[PDB]
């Protein structure tokens, strides 16, 4: 990669200073930090044409930047607030608008880390009536009770990730929509032929990667510390 | 002074039909113009750009766009909509001789051609010991859409399209569930207009 960003994922409490770093290898003069939000596209925060040349974009409030080197452009959330939850992209450009984007930083700002919670994950097996009617078999995975909304769901058949036959909801829903810190739920479907579901040798697993607390974070509750982790549920094929 | 406008945050096209995603700009002098595509949890990929050379510009996978100064437009087109075209598309423009500014984006939804619909509501059981299940509304065509729940203890997802490559077969579905004793799959989708011939097994 010419352009690299760190971190890739981060969760933070409100009121903390958070630093995102962009590095490049081609030494282009021009570097940029953007944020992406649903319905708003990519909005420019700050940009730089050389070391100590800094220019505001459309949404610079609450951020600062430093151009430490030809190769490096740093973005800071000065005192993180929840509306700074976004996907952040750095970019470089040559002198002819040839942009190169970094692969992004997914950042979530939460008010209270005590509300962080990994998902519970369950797999629901195919209906006999579907199998009889269509000769296909839909498995459903349901991930519930998680916070914040910062997960990745995947399906694994006999140990290998599958994309075919899968549909996962594009966003989780709120379990308690009247609450600012509601937990979330997410569903996904994996559909296979009935013959493939009917083979008791076949193993089906729904995997949810959850991003939460780090080892560094304090935890004062009796319940499990809600660290970044994987939660899965599984089912074996079965005959009728 | 300079902006770029995409209208519609979400648009549909029939599988197989002409793709058309509209973009207009407000610059007095013609700008450079860019179309980017983004897949889920992936970054931005350039499809094509107008850089004051040819006005008919060609991109990857059969995309093209014509720069039309008199209507300040740069609409992206592709001759046939494929299920893999499902993505978010951003039009963007040069500004102030120093940056690219992005439009707000349009997500393209491809409506699968469902020749033999078979609408049904199924009950599915938890693989582990369970008083626990979900309801799956599946195999309806393009004319059905799913409504949000009316009961705050019943959860219903948006419809989702799956493409089973093994059988070259696409289908729509939505999932409903609840932690309630009186929740039956026969009533789960009562706030949706469902096909008169929906299958309800017992």
């Amino acid at each position: 990669a010419d352009v690299t960003q760190t971190p890739r994922n981060r969760i933070t409490k409100t009121g903390k200073r958070i630093m995102l770093e962009c590095s490049q290898t081609k030494g282009h003069d021009r570097m940029y930090w953007y944020r992406q939000d649903p319905g708003l596209g990519l909005r420019l925060i700050y940009y730089s044409f050389d070391v100590k040349d800094i220019n505001k974009g459309e949404i610079s409030d609450g951020y600062s930047v430093s151009r430490q080197a030809q190769a490096k452009f740093s973005l800071s959330l000065e005192s993180a607030i929840p509306n700074q939850t976004a996907l952040y992209f750095c970019a470089t450009s040559d002198e002819s608008y040839g942009y190169t984007f970094g692969s992004g930083t997914r950042l979530t700002v939460v008010e209270d880390l005590n509300k962080v919670s990994p998902p519970e994950v369950a797999v629901f097996e195919p209906s006999e009536a579907e199998i009889s009617h269509t000769q296909k078999a839909t498995l459903v995975c349901l991930a519930t009770g998680f916070y914040p909304d910062h997960v990745e769901l995947s399906w694994w058949v006999n140990g290998k990730e599958v994309h075919s036959g899968v549909c996962t909801d594009p966003q989780p829903l709120k379990e308690q929509p009247a609450l600012n810190d509601s937990r979330y739920s997410l569903s996904s479907r994996l559909r296979v032929s009935a013959t493939f579901w009917q083979n008791p040798r076949n193993h089906f697993r729904c995997q949810v990667q959850f991003y939460g607390l780090s080892e560094n974070d304090e935890w004062t509750q009796d319940r499990a510390k809600p660290v970044t982790q994987i939660v899965s549920a599984e089912a074996w094929g079965r005959a009728d | 002074a300079q902006s770029v406008t995409q209208l519609g945050s979400h648009v549909s096209v029939s599988e197989g039909a002409l793709v058309l995603l509209r973009c207009n700009y407000s610059s007095s002098v013609p700008p450079y113009l860019f179309w980017y595509v983004q897949y889920p949890n992936q970054g931005l990929q350039l499809l094509l750009k107008y850089t004051s050379a040819a006005t008919l510009v060609k991109g990857i996978n059969g995309f093209e766009a014509e720069f039309k100064k008199s209507e300040t437009s740069f609409h992206l087109t592709k001759p046939s909509a494929h299920m893999s075209d499902a993505a978010e598309y951003f039009c963007a423009v040069s500004e102030q001789d120093d940056k690219i500014i992005f439009g707000k984006g349009t997500r393209l939804h491809i409506l699968p051609n469902i020749q033999n619909p078979d609408p049904a509501v199924y009950q599915l059981r938890d693989s582990k010991s369970s008083d626990k299940s979900v309801c799956l509304f599946t195999d309806f065509d393009s004319q059905t859409n799913v409504s949000q729940s009316k009961d705050s203890d019943v959860y219903i997802t948006d419809k989702c399209v799956l493409d089973m490559r093994s059988m070259d077969f696409k289908s729509n579905s939505a999932v409903a569930w609840s932690n309630k004793s009186d929740f039956a799959c026969a009533n789960a989708f009562n706030n949706s207009i469902i096909p008169e011939d929906t299958f309800f097994p017992s």
